[PDB]
C-alpha cells in the first residue's frame, strides 16, 4: 500500500511467466478451429492498433429491443458482410444490485431475491440459497422436505427446459412447438400455485425445508400429468430431431471443445455437450438425488445439435425422477423441528408462550447464522448455479454472491461465435440458454 | 430564492428546495399548458415539488405533462372555457394562476374575441372570486385595443379586462417564440409553408421559449412583479428572411416560398381555415399579422428586470433543426457561420 | 479467448514516474484529438473548445498526485472512459450528463437555507 | 487558512441544495495517506461531512451487551434535508444518502484509518467505562448498632 | 474431464464408419433425400393437432384456476364483532422484504392499541405473503383478487381506509381461504 | 366449437340466444344456472365441457368487466371452491358494516380512490401571541 | 368538504377516535379532491363504535380465557382477571367481561362502556 | 417509445415498472417507468397473473372506447 | 367425459395410516470427519510445495481454503491448473469481499473445480483501493468476466487483464457499489426531462427514505463459539505426565 506510492517491484503478471513451446514436437500454428482465420485481422491491410483506429466494421446493436435478444441484452456485433468478426455482449441492463440489497435483509428476507435471478427456475434458485444457509446453520432438513425439494426441483427443470428449448426453436423459426409446450408449463405452474400462492415467484423452498406442506390432492394430480408428459416430449421430438432444416441450423454450430469448455467456466449442457460426464447432482449429491436413479445425457460433438439432444433427454430423465419421488414421498414434517430457526405452526404460536416468542423473533430479528463462509453449488437447469455466502454470526448476511451459469456462458460467446453468420449467432444465444436476471443480478 | 416565501394574501411558505420529492409549497394552476409554452412552465414548477393543476380538453394530448412531477403533484382537471364551474374548481386551491390560453386563428366555436376576451373574463373573474394571490396572464406582442389585427386587438382588450378586475395582474408580452416544437423554426424548415403575402420581410425580436418559461417561473418568486407588464423579447431584430436564411444554412435544404398579393391570398386563407379542421397556418388575420412589424412598447419591464439575459436564435438553430438535415449533411458539425 | 474490443488497452503498471509522465500526456493528447469526433458522434451543440476545456479540467484535478499507484488507477479510468466514448457505447444523455453548463459566501448560504 | 470553508470547491453531478461547503478535499499530495476518496467515485460531500466513531452504549432496556462489542461509524444529521414529510401520504422523505448506512470496525484505530483514507471528517467519543465495586449478598443483612436508615424489602 | 481412476468402460468412441459402411440402402437414402420424408412426418403431426380440442378459455367469462393459498391484493380484516383485528405489533412492517408497509399507532380513545396509519405501497410490494405469514391475529391477508388495475399510481397507494374497505368487501373469501388453508400453517 | 357441439348447443338455447352469445362470449355454451350475483351476473356449470370451461359467467352489464363478480362467486368461477355461494355458510355471517351495494373497480371514473395521510402533522408551530408592550 | 361522506370520519361515527387521526374534512380537501365522488371513496365503519355495542360476557370465575373464538383463526389465547368492579376487556379483541360479584355495582352506574345486558 | 407512432399507449406491468418494486432502494433502478414515459394503466402484482395483464389491456380498450376523437375536435 | 378404461381415480385409493414418526437427530457436520484428515494433508502438502506464497490454509466441513499473497497469484494458479494432483481446470467463480477494518480492504476469493478428482478448492488473496492483483486470464479464459465484475463492483485492478472495463453498472457510472461505504441507494438518480427532451441525472431524493431496521439486532449473542473439529493428526502432541 504505502510502497506503491513510489516505484517498487512490479507485481508479477501472466505475461512474465510465459514459456516458449518446444520446437521438436510442436505441430501447427493453430490447434483450434475457433481461431483458424475466423476472427478480426483476417482482412484489410493494417491492424486496428495504428492507422486502423479510423475505420469500423459494420457494427449493429443486436438488442436490447430484439426478440432473439430474449430480453435485455445489448450484443454489439461487428459484421464482415453477413459474417461476425467480433461479438461484444454488453450486460448490466438488468443489474439491480441484488447482492447489495441482500446485505440489508435478514436471511428470510433475502430468499425472494433468489426467485428473481433465473426467473424460469425459481424453486431451484431457492434451493441453492436454502442449502447454503442450512450448511452454515449446521442443520439437517427432514426427509419429506428433501423429497419435496427434489421433486419440485425437477418440475422446475422441466419448466426451464420448456422455456429454454422452445424459445430456442422459436428463434430458429419453428413456431408451433413453443405453443404446445407452453400448455404443459401452464399445467405445471398450477402445482406451484397450489403449494405456494404464486404461479412464478413461489418463495417456497427456504432454509429449513419448505414453507408449507403440499395439499392432499397434489400428488395424484402430479402423477396424472406425468402419465401424459411423455407424449408431449415425443411430439416436439417429432418436429425437430430429424428435421433437415433443424439439423443444418444446429449441427456444426457453436462448437466448443471439451478442454476449452472447462477453461471457459462452462457447466451443465454447455459442458456435457462437449463430451464431459459431469452432473453436480451426481458428483455432490444434494437433497434426495442420491436416492433416485437417472441418466446423464452427454454429447460428443459439442455443438448446438448435441446440446439440443441432451436437453430433450433431460425432459425424459426429469419425468423419470419425478415418478420416483411420488413413489418414495415419506411422511413427517416439512420444516426442521426447531422453532429457533423455522417458524412455528400458527396453532402453536397462538397456543403456547415459547412458540409466540420464537415467531416474534424470527419475523423481526431473524435467526442468527453461525459465522463463516461457504461456496454451495447445485445443478441448476442452466448449469452450476452457486452462491458464496459470508456470515457475521448475526441475522443479516455479510456478503451474498451468486454464481450464475449464464454469466459464465455469455462470456464465451465471442470465442465460439466469431466466424459464423448472423443467424448462427441467434442459434447460439438460444442454445446457451440465457436469462438476464441471473446474468446481471 | 429563499427558504421562506410570503404571498400577497400573507400566507408563508416554508420550502425545501431541490428535486421532485421536495416541497415547493406553491399550488399553481396553468390554463393553456398543453400548447407549446405550457410544458416549460409546468416542468419548472413541477420538478421543484409544486402542485400544478392542468386544466385540459383532450385527454391524450395532456399526457406528456405528468412525467414532469412526482406522484400527486400534477393534477389534471377536465374543463371548458364556457364551463365556469370547471374554471372555478381549477383555481380555488391556488396561489398563482397562469393564463396561457390563446389561438392564432378563429374556430367554428371560438372567434379570436371569444377565446381571448371572454376566456380571460371567466378566468380572471374566478381569480377575483376566490382571491388568488398572483395572476400571470400571457398576452402577445403588439397587443393593442386600438389595433386592427384581430390577434393584436383582442389580446390587447383582455389585458385591460384583467387589470380592471384583478389589478395585481402580471401582464407578460412575449415576442414570437422559438424552441423545440416551435411554430417559428419548424415551419421555416417545413414544406407546407409555401404561401406568403409579404416577401418574409417583417421584423421581430425572437425569444427562446425556454427563457420565457424561466421568466414566468421567476415572476412567481419575485413578488414585486405583481401588477407589472413585461415584454419578453430577444437580443436581436430579424426579418422572416434573415431567420429563414439561418434555417437553410442549418438544414442544408434551401427552402422556397410562393408569394401572393394580399388582396388575393387573404380571401383564400380565410377559406382554408374555414374548410379544413387542422391548423393550416393560413387565415385572414395571420396574413394581416404577416404584414405587421413588432414594436417593443417602452415603460415595460424586460428580461433584465428578471435578471436574465436572453440568448440569440442563431445559437439554437443546430439543436432544433438537426432532425431536418438530409442524411448526406447530417453528420456535419453545427454551422456556426 | 474472446477478442478485446477496439480501444481495449491491457492493464499494466507504470514502470517509473517517467513512464507515468509520458502516459498521462498520451492520454491527454488522445482525448483532445478526439473532441471534434466526439462532437459529431454525440451531436454536441456546443463548440469543441468547450469540450476540450472540460477534458483539461478533469486532468487538472489530478494534477498534484505524487503516488504511482494512484496515477495508474487514474490512467485506468481514463482508458476505459475513452474506450467507452469512442465505441459509442454511452449515449448523448451520458455525454451531456458530463457537462454541467454551492453558495459563494456564508451569508448567501445562510439566507437561502444551507445553500 | 485555519480550516476554512472553501467556496471555490468544484461541484459534481451529486451536489444538491443540501451539500455542505467543504473545508478541504483530498488531492493526492498528502503524506502517508492513500487518497481513496479522490479515486473512490464518491461525491465531494463525503469530505465536507463529519462522521462519528464510537462504541454504542448498552441499551437501558436490556442487559445483553453484544451491540457494545464493536466500533461503529455513522454520518451526522445535517440541519436540512435529513427528513421532511411527503405531501401525499405523510411518508418521511429524505435527501441524505448516508442516513441508512453505518460501518463497523474491530478497533478504534481501524475506524480512524478508514476515515483518514476516505477523506471524512471524523469525531471520536470514548466509551464510558463501568466503575467496578464488589457486591455482596450479605450486605443486605448487615447489623446496625443504631437507627435503621432504611427498611429493606427484598 | 472424465472421472479419476479407471477410465469409463467403452468411453472411447468406436472408429468412424465410412460412406460404404453405412448399412442403409441407396433406394431408402435417396428416397428420403428427394421425398422430404422426415418433414412430411412433421407436417402430419400438425394435422392431428388440428383435430384435437383447443386449450383456450374465454377470459373473462371463464377464469383459470387459483388455490386458497393464492396471493392477490391486500385487505385488513375484522373479528365477528366488527372490531379491527390489527393491534399495531408492527411485525409485518419489520418482515417486509420491500419496505412497502408504513404503520403508525397510538392508544385509541378507549385505551386500545390500534393503528392510526396503515399504508401499503402497492408498487413497492413483491406479493410474497410474508406479512400474512407473520400476523399473530390474521389481520393482513392477501385476497384472491388479481383484477384491480388502475389508471394512476396514486390509486395504488392504499391507506387504512382502502384496506379495511377491502376486507369489509372480501371477508367471505378471506374466511374461506383461511378455513381451507389454516391447518397447513 | 365443433359442428356436433355447436348444433347441439344451438338446438338447446335457440337462435336468438345463439346470436347473443356470438356477441359477448363469442362461443355457444349451454349449462344449468347455479346462481345470480348481487349485481345480476349469472353463473352456469357444465361438467361435460373442456377443462377450465365447465364454469362461466353471463355478465349482467353490457360493458362487462371481470371486476363485476361478487367476492364469493369470484372464488367459484376461479375453481378455488366447489360449493357455490348459494350453499356456502360464510355468506350468512351478518356484518352491518359490509357494503350493502356493489363496489366494483372504480378506476377511470371520478369515483377512483384518492389516497391521503391518515395521521396528523408531527410538529406543531407556536401560535404567536404578541403581548402588549 | 360538501357532502357528509367527506366530513364524517366513519358512517357510524362522526368524530376522530385517535390523538393523531387526521379528520376526514382535513384530508378530503385540496386539488386532488376537486372532481371526485365522495361516497365512492373508501369510508369504512369505526371499530370503536362497533365493539362497544357488544354486551358484557358475565362470569363467576376469577380468570377468563379469550382466544378470539376462532380457534386457530382467532388470536393468541390470554387470560383476563375480573376482580376490579369494572368491565374487564380483552386486549386483543375488546370483548367485555364482568364478574357477577359486581353485577349490582355495575347495574348502578349512571353510564358504562358496554351494554350490561 | 419515441419511435412508436400515434396513437400510442403505455401499459406499466409489475411493481418494478410501477414504482421500482423489490429493487426500489437500489442504486441502479429507476423508481417507476413513469419517471421516463407517460403511463396509461398500471397492473399490480409481481408477477401480475396472465389474467391480471389481460384485465389491464381490457381497461385500456375500455379507455379507447370512451376516447372522444372526432367529437373532441367538434368541441375544439 | 370419456374416461379411459384402465385409469382409476387416484384420489379414490385409500392410503394406509401413518402414526408415530421417529426421527433420529443428526449433526450434519459428522459426515465430514472421514475426510478431515485428507483435506488437512492436501492443504499442508500445498503449503510445502509452494511455501513462498501460501500463508495459511483452513478446513471447515468439506471446503479447503488456501491463503496466499497477491504476488503469487500466477504461480499458485499455475500449480493448481497443471499439477497432476491439482487438475483444477475451471474457475467456478471470482468475487471480492470488503473488510473496511482491514488495511487491505478487499478479499479476492477464487473458487476452483477439479472434475478429474471431483474436488473443489478456495484460494483467497487481498488487495486495497491502490494495490492491484495479477490477472489469471492467461490461465483461465473464463476468468475474464469475473475479474471485470470485481473491478466494477469493488474497484480492484487486475494487471495483465485485456479489456478491463465496467460490466455491471451504467455507462457513465461513478463509484463501486459493493463497497461497504457506498450507500445502498447511491448518490444519483435519473429522470426524463421535459425541458431538455432527454434523460438527465440528479442528486438522489427519496419520497420515502430507506428504513434500516438493523438496530433491532439481538442484544444477546445467539450462536456462541462453536466446537473445534481439528483431527489429532494436525494438533501438537501433549506432554504425558511424569
Ligand atoms: C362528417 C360530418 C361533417 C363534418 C363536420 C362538419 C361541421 C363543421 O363544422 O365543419 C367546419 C369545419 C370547421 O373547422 P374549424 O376547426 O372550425 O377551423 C379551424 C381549423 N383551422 O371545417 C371543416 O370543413 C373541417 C373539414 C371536414
Ligand atoms: C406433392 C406433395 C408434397 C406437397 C408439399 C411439399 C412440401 C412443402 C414443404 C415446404 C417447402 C419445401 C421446403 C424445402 C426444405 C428442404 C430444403 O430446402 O433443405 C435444403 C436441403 C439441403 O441439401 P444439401 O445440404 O445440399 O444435401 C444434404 C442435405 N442433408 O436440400 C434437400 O434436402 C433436398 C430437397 C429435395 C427437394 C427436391 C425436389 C424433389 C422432387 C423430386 C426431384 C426429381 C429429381 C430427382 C429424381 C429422383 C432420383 C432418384
Ligand atoms: N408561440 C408564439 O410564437 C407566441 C405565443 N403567444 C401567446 O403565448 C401563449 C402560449 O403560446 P403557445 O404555447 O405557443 O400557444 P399554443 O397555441 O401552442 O397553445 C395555446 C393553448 O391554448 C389552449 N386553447 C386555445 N384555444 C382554447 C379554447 N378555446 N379553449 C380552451 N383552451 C384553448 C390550447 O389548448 P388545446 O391544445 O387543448 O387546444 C393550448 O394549450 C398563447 O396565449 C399565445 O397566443 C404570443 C406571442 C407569440
Ligand atoms: P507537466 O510537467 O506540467 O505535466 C502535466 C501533468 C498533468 C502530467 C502533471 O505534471 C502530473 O504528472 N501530474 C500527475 C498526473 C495527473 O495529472 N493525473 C493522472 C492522469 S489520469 C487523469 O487525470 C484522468 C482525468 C479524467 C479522465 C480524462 C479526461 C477526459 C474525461 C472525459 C472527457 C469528455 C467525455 C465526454
Ligand atoms: S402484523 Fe398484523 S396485527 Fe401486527 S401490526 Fe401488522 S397488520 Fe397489525
Ligand atoms: S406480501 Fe407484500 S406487503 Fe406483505 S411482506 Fe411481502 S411485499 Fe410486504
Ligand atoms: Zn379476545
Amino acid at each position: 500500500p504505502q510502497d506503491g506510492f513510489q516505484g517498487t517491484r512490479l507485481i508479477p503478471t501472466g505475461a512474465d511467466f510465459q514459456s516458449p513451446p518446444d520446437p521438436f514436437i510442436d505441430e501447427g500454428a493453430r490447434d483450434n478451429a475457433a481461431n483458424y482465420g475466423v476472427q478480426k485481422s483476417r482482412s484489410g491491410v493494417d491492424e486496428d492498433s495504428v492507422e486502423g483506429r479510423k475505420v469500423r466494421h459494420y457494427t449493429v446493436n443486436f438488442g436490447p429491443q430484439h426478440p432473439a435478444a430474449h430480453g435485455v441484452l445489448r450484443l454489439i456485433l461487428e459484421l464482415n458482410g453477413e459474417e461476425i468478426v467480433r461479438a461484444d455482449p454488453h450486460v448490466g441492463l438488468l443489474h439491480r444490485g441484488t447482492e447489495k440489497l441482500c446485505e440489508y435483509k435478514t436471511y428470510m428476507q433475502a430468499l425472494p431475491y433468489f426467485d428473481r435471478l433465473d426467473y424460469v427456475s425459481m424453486m431451484t434458485n431457492e434451493q441453492v440459497f436454502s442449502l447454503a444457509v442450512e450448511k452454515l446453520l449446521n442443520i439437517e432438513i427432514p426427509p419429506r422436505a428433501k423429497f419435496i425439494r427434489t421433486m419440485f426441483g425437477e418440475i422446475t427443470r422441466i419448466l426451464n427446459h420448456l422455456m429454454s428449448v422452445l424459445s430456442h426453436a422459436m428463434d430458429v423459426g419453428a413456431l408451433t412447438p413453443f405453443l404446445w409446450g407452453f400448455e404443459e408449463r401452464e399445467k405445471l405452474m398450477e402445482f406451484y400455485e397450489r403449494v405456494s400462492g404464486a404461479r412464478l415467484h413461489a418463495a417456497y423452498v427456504r432454509p429449513g425445508g419448505v414453507h408449507q406442506d403440499i395439499p392432499v390432492g397434489l400428488l395424484d394430480d402430479i402423477y396424472q400429468w406425468a402419465t401424459q408428459f411423455g407424449d408431449r416430449i415425443d411430439e416436439t421430438e417429432e418436429m425437430l430431431t430429424d428435421n433437415r432444416i433443424w439439423i443444418n441450423r444446429l449441427k456444426g454450430v457453436g462448437v466448443v471443445s471439451a478442454a476449452d469448455a472447462l477453461n471457459l467456466s462452462f457447466t451443465g449442457v454447455m459442458l456435457r455437450g462437449s463430451g464431459v460426464p459431469w452432473d453436480v447432482r451426481k458428483s455432490s449429491p444434494y437433497d434426495a438425488y442420491d436416492q433416485v436413479e437417472f441418466d446423464v445425457p452427454v454429447g460428443i460433438n459439442g455443438d448446438c445439435y448435441d446440446r439440443y439432444l441432451c436437453r430433450m433427454e433431460e425432459f425424459r430423465q426429469s419425468l423419470r425422477i419425478i415418478h420416483q419421488c411420488l413413489n418414495k414421498m415419506p411422511a413427517g414434517p416439512v420444516r426442521y423441528e426447531d422453532y429457533k430457526i423455522t417458524p412455528p405452526p400458527r396453532a402453536a404460536m397462538k397456543e403456547n408462550m415459547e412458540a409466540l416468542i420464537h415467531h416474534f423473533l424470527l419475523f423481526t430479528k431473524g435467526y442468527a447464522v453461525p459465522p463463516g463462509d461457504t461456496y454451495t453449488a447445485i445443478e441448476a437447469p442452466k448449469g452450476e448455479m452457486g452462491v458464496y455466502v459470508v456470515s457475521d454470526g448475526s441475522e443479516r448476511p455479510y456478503r451474498v454472491h451468486i454464481r450464475a451459469p449464464g454469466f459464465a456462458h455469455l462470456s464465451g460467446f465471442d470465442h465460439i461465435t466469431r466466424g459464423h453468420l448472423l443467424a448462427d449467432a441467434v442459434a447460439v444465444i438460444g442454445t446457451m440458454d440465457l436469462v438476464f436476471g441471473e446474468v446481471d443480478r | 430564492i429563499s427558504d421562506i416565501h410570503i404571498t400577497r394574501t400573507g400566507k408563508p411558505l416554508i420550502r425545501i428546495q431541490g428535486g421532485r420529492s421536495s416541497l415547493g409549497e406553491h399550488t399553481a394552476t396553468v390554463f393553456g399548458a398543453t400548447g407549446q409554452l405550457g410544458r416549460y412552465i409546468v416542468n419548472r414548477l413541477a420538478r421543484q415539488g409544486c402542485t400544478v393543476i392542468v386544466p385540459y380538453r383532450e385527454e391524450m394530448a395532456k399526457r406528456h405533462l405528468k412525467v414532469s412531477g412526482d406522484l400527486g403533484r400534477v393534477i389534471f382537471m377536465e374543463f371548458d372555457l364556457r364551463n365556469t364551474q370547471s374554471i372555478e374548481e381549477s383555481v380555488r386551491h391556488s396561489d398563482v394562476v397562469y393564463n396561457l390560453i390563446g389561438r392564432d386563428y378563429p374556430t367554428k366555436n371560438f372567434s379570436l374575441a371569444d377565446v381571448h376576451i371572454e376566456g380571460t373574463e371567466r378566468i380572471v373573474e374566478a381569480v377575483a372570486k376566490y382571491d388568488v394571490d398572483r395572476f400571470i396572464q400571457v398576452s402577445t406582442y403588439n397587443a393593442n385595443p386600438d389595433s386592427t389585427c384581430e390577434f393584436f386587438r383582442t389580446k390587447g382588450i383582455a389585458e385591460k379586462v384583467a387589470r380592471h378586475v384583478f389589478p395585481e395582474t402580471t401582464i407578460v408580452r412575449p415576442a414570437p417564440m422559438f424552441g423545440f416544437e416551435d411554430r417559428l423554426l419548424l415551419k421555416l424548415a417545413s414544406v407546407t409553408n409555401l404561401f406568403t403575402s409579404n416577401h418574409m420581410r417583417e421584423k421581430f425580436w425572437p425569444v427562446h421559449v425556454n427563457e420565457v418559461g424561466e421568466a414566468l417561473e421567476r415572476m412567481l418568486y419575485d413578488d414585486s412583479t405583481a401588477g407589472q407588464t413585461f415584454e419578453l423579447y430577444g437580443p436581436r431584430q430579424y426579418s422572416m428572411a434573415q431567420i429563414a436564411e439561418l434555417v437553410d444554412r442549418e438544414i442544408y435544404k434551401k427552402r422556397r416560398h410562393i408569394n401572393l398579393p394580399k388582396p388575393i391570398l387573404q380571401p383564400l386563407a380565410e377559406l382554408i381555415n374555414r374548410v379544413l379542421w387542422w391548423d393550416t397556418g393560413l387565415s385572414r388575420d395571420q396574413v394581416e399579422r404577416e404584414f405587421h412589424d413588432q414594436v417593443i412598447d417602452p415603460t415595460a419591464k424586460t428580461f433584465k428586470d428578471l435578471g436574465m439575459e436572453p440568448t440569440d436564435i442563431s445559437k439554437w438553430t443546430y439543436h432544433y433543426l438537426l432532425p431536418y438535415r438530409p442524411s448526406t449533411y447530417y453528420d456535419l458539425p453545427p454551422s456556426t457561420e | 479467448a474472446v477478442q478485446p474490443t477496439k480501444f481495449a488497452v491491457t492493464v499494466r503498471q507504470s514502470r517509473n514516474w517517467a513512464d507515468a509522465k509520458q502516459r498521462v500526456i498520451a492520454a491527454y493528447r488522445a482525448w483532445i484529438r478526439a473532441a471534434p469526433e466526439i462532437q459529431t458522434m454525440y451531436s454536441i451543440p456546443f463548440p469543441v473548445s468547450h469540450i476540450r476545456t472540460r477534458i483539461r479540467q478533469e486532468f487538472e484535478r489530478h494534477r498534484y498526485v505524487n503516488k504511482l499507484n494512484v496515477v495508474d488507477v487514474l490512467l485506468q479510468q481514463s482508458n476505459a472512459d475513452f474506450q467507452e466514448t469512442m465505441n459509442f457505447w454511452r449515449q448523448q444523455s451520458h455525454v451531456m450528463a458530463f457537462f454541467k453548463e454551492l453558495p459563494s459566501n456564508f451569508i448567501t448560504g445562510f439566507l437561502e437555507g444551507r445553500n | 487558512p485555519r480550516n476554512a470553508p472553501d467556496y471555490n470547491v468544484p461541484i459534481d453531478i451529486a451536489t444538491s441544495t443540501f451539500t455542505p461547503v467543504p473545508k478541504n478535499v483530498q488531492d493526492g499530495s498528502e503524506e502517508n495517506v492513500v487518497p481513496a476518496g479522490l479515486i473512490s467515485g464518491a461525491p465531494m460531500e463525503l469530505q465536507a461531512r463529519t462522521v462519528r466513531i464510537y462504541k454504542p452504549a448498552k441499551p437501558a432496556t436490556q442487559s445483553g451487551e453484544k451491540n457494545t462489542q464493536l466500533w461503529r461509524m455513522d454520518w451526522d444529521v445535517l440541519g436540512k434535508g435529513h427528513r421532511w414529510e411527503n405531501p401525499l401520504m405523510g411518508w418521511q422523505s429524505s435527501a441524505d444518502f448516508m442516513q441508512g448506512t453505518h460501518l463497523t470496525f474491530k478497533t478504534k484505530e481501524d475506524a480512524i484509518a478508514f476515515a483518514e483514507k476516505q477523506g471524512y471528517e471524523y469525531f471520536v467519543q470514548e466509551p464510558n467505562e463501568r466503575h467496578f465495586r464488589p457486591k455482596a449478598y450479605a450486605n443486605n443483612f448487615l447489623y446496625s448498632p443504631g437507627k435503621l436508615k432504611h427498611i429493606r424489602t427484598k | 474431464a472424465t472421472p479419476a481412476g479407471p477410465p469409463p468402460k467403452n468411453f472411447r468412441l468406436p472408429p468412424p464408419k465410412n460412406w460404404d459402411e453405412e448399412s442403409e440402402s441407396t433406394i431408402d437414402k435417396v428416397g428420403k433425400y428427394f421425398l422430404m420424408t422426415e418433414m412430411l412426418r412433421g407436417m402430419y403431426v400438425l394435422l392431428e393437432q388440428f383435430f384435437r380440442p383447443p386449450y383456450t378459455i374465454y377470459y373473462p367469462f371463464e377464469k383459470g384456476p387459483i388455490s386458497p393459498r393464492f396471493r392477490g391484493e391486500h385487505a385488513l380484516r375484522r373479528y365477528p364483532s366488527g372490531e379491527e383485528r390489527c393491534i399495531a405489533c408492527k411485525l409485518c412492517e419489520a418482515v417486509c422484504p420491500a419496505q412497502a408497509i408504513t404503520i403508525e399507532a397510538e392508544e385509541r380513545a378507549d385505551g386500545s392499541r390500534r393503528t392510526t396509519r396503515y399504508d401499503i405501497d402497492m408498487t413497492k410490494c413483491i406479493y410474497c405473503g410474508f406479512c400474512q405469514e407473520s400476523c399473530p391475529v390474521d389481520a393482513i391477508v392477501e385476497s384472491p383478487n388479481a383484477e384491480y388495475a388502475t389508471e394512476t399510481r396514486e390509486e395504488l397507494l392504499y391507506n387504512k381506509e382502502k384496506l379495511l374497505a377491502n376486507g369489509d368487501k372480501w371477508e367471505p373469501e378471506l374466511a374461506a381461504a383461511i378455513r381451507a388453508d389454516a391447518p397447513y400453517r | 366449437s365443433y359442428p356436433t357441439r355447436t348444433l347441439a348447443n344451438l338446438r338447446k338455447i335457440g337462435l336468438k340466444e345463439y346470436f347473443r352469445q356470438l356477441l359477448y362470449i363469442g362461443d355457444t355454451k349451454y349449462g344449468e344456472l347455479v346462481g345470480v350475483d348481487k349485481f345480476g351476473n349469472k353463473f352456469y356449470e357444465n361438467k361435460e365441457e373442456l377443462p377450465l370451461r365447465t364454469r362461466w359467467v353471463d355478465y349482467a352489464k353490457h360493458d362487462y368487466d371481470a371486476a363485476h363478480i361478487e367476492p364469493m362467486w369470484h372464488a367459484w368461477i376461479s375453481y378455488q371452491v366447489d360449493t357455490p355461494p348459494t350453499r356456502e355458510p360464510l355468506t350468512q355471517i351478518e356484518r352491518p358494516w359490509a357494503p350493502k351495494e356493489h363496489v366494483p373497480n372504480r378506476s377511470f371514473t371520478r369515483g377512483a380512490y384518492k389516497p391521503y395521510n391518515t395521521t396528523q402533522p408531527k410538529i406543531q408551530s407556536w401560535e404567536p401571541k404578541a403581548a402588549p408592550r | 368538504g360538501r357532502p357528509a361522506s367527506a366530513v364524517m370520519q366513519a358512517p357510524n361515527r362522526a368524530e376522530v377516535w385517535s390523538r393523531s387521526q387526521r379528520p376526514r374534512s382535513e384530508a378530503m380537501a385540496g386539488p386532488r379532491f376537486e372532481q371526485t365522488d365522495f361516497d365512492a371513496q373508501p369510508r369504512p365503519w369505526a371499530a370503536i363504535e362497533l365493539i362497544h355495542k357488544q354486551p358484557v360476557r358475565w362470569t363467576h370465575d376469577r380468570i377468563v380465557a379469550c382466544d378470539g373464538g376462532g380457534g386457530p383463526h382467532g388470536h393468541p389465547k390470554i387470560y383476563i382477571n375480573t376482580d376490579k368492579p369494572e368491565i374487564a376487556t380483552c386486549n386483543y379483541c375488546g370483548l367485555p367481561f364482568a364478574n357477577e360479584h359486581h353485577r349490582k355495582y355495575l347495574e348502578s352506574l349512571p353510564q358504562t362502556s358496554y351494554p350490561l345486558n | 417509445y419515441d419511435q412508436m407512432p400515434d396513437p400510442r399507449w403505455v401499459i406499466s406491468m409489475g411493481s418494478c415498472a410501477n414504482g421500482g418494486g423489490y429493487y426500489h432502494y437500489s442504486y441502479s433502478v429507476v423508481r417507476g417507468c413513469d419517471r421516463i414515459v407517460p403511463v396509461d394503466v398500471y397492473v399490480p402484482g409481481c408477477p401480475p397473473t396472465s389474467e391480471a395483464l389481460m384485465y389491464g389491456i381490457f381497461q385500456l380498450q375500455r379507455k379507447m372506447r370512451n376516447t372522444k376523437i372526432t367529437r373532441m375536435w367538434y368541441r375544439k | 367425459v370419456a374416461l379411459p378404461k384402465d385409469a382409476p381415480n387416484p384420489r379414490a385409493i385409500p392410503r394406509e395410516p401413518v402414526g408415530e414418526i421417529k426421527q433420529a437427530l443428526v449433526n450434519p457436520a459428522d459426515k465430514y470427519q472421514s475426510k478431515a484428515d485428507n483435506l488437512h494433508k492436501y492443504g499442508a502438502w500445498l503449503m510445502s510445495c509452494l511455501p513462498k506464497y501460501i500463508q495459511q490454509f483452513s478446513v471447515w466441513k468439506d471446503e479447503l481454503t488456501i491463503y496466499i499473497c497477491p504476488t503469487g497469484v500466477i504461480p499458485v494458479f499455475s500449480f493448481l491448473k497443471y499439477n497432476t494432483n491439482a487438475e483444477f481446470t475451471q474457475v467456478s467463480d471470482i468475487t471480492a469481499v470488503d473488510f473496511p477494518t482491514r488495511e487491505m480492504r478487499f478479499e479476492i476469493v477464487y473458487n476452483l473445480l477439479s472434475v478429474r478428482h471431483n474436488a473443489r478448492i478456495r484460494v483467497k488473496t487481498y488487495a486495497d483501493e491502490v494495490t492491484p492483483v495479477p490477472s489469471i486470464t492467461s490461465l483461465y479464459m473464463g476468468a475474464n468476466w469475473y475479474e471485470r465484475e470485481v473491478y466494477d463492483m469493488f474497484g480492484v485492478l487486475f494487471v495483465g487483464h485485456p479489456d478491463l472495463r465496467r460490466i455491471m453498472t451504467d455507462y457513465g457510472f461513478e463509484g463501486h457499489p459493493l463497497r461497504k461505504d457506498f450507500p445502498l441507494t447511491g448518490y444519483t438518480e435519473i429522470r426524463y426531462d421535459e425541458e431538455k427532451k432527454r434523460i438527465v441525472v440528479e442528486p438522489l431524493e427519496l419520497t420515502q427514505a430507506f428504513r434500516n431496521f438493523e438496530g433491532g439486532s439481538s442484544a444477546w449473542d445467539q450462536v456462541g463459539p462453536g466446537i473445534d473439529r481439528t483431527p489429532d493428526t494436525f494438533k501438537l502432541p501433549t506432554p504425558k505426565p511424569e
